[PDB]
């Protein structure tokens, strides 16, 4: 759930998931289109479309678990969407890291109207 | 709220 991926997002970024990535450039937070601004931002409508495979799950509420084997993030045995969203989560965290570097401000609180072009997941 |  929500409170799940956040608490993951900060482990991994030491970023509080709710400033730094709920209106991140076009895809981060609630968004739904234009091309992604950068890597962040591309790591966002990556998790966006992989919600997008669980068509009957629900990921801001449906709590999962995880431990860390050394950093490791791991999703424990739970429900079939349980899994599967923990996953998604995973990697949206894994890239986040991996893009610290080029995170910049001027994508924070980002202007709908900036968010132009057609992207398929 | 939320993350994203």
């Amino acid at each position: 759930s929500l409170l799940e991926f956040g608490k993951m997002i900060l482990e991994e970024t030491g970023k509080l998931a709710i400033p730094s990535y709920s209106s991140y450039g076009c895809y981060c937070g609630w968004g739904g289109k234009g091309t992604p601004k950068d890597a962040t931002d591309r790591c966002c409508f990556v998790h966006d479309c992989c919600y997008g495979n669980l068509p009957d799950c629900n990921p801001k509420s449906d709590r999962y678990k995880y431990k860390r084997v050394n950093g490791a993030i791991v999703c424990e045995k739970g429900t079939s969407c349980e899994n599967r969203i923990c996953e998604c989560d995973k990697a949206a965290a894994i890239c986040f890291r991996q893009n610290l570097n080029t995170y910049s401000k001027k994508y924070m609180l980002y202007p709908d109207f900036l968010c132009k072009g057609e992207l398929k997941c | 709220a939320i993350a994203s």
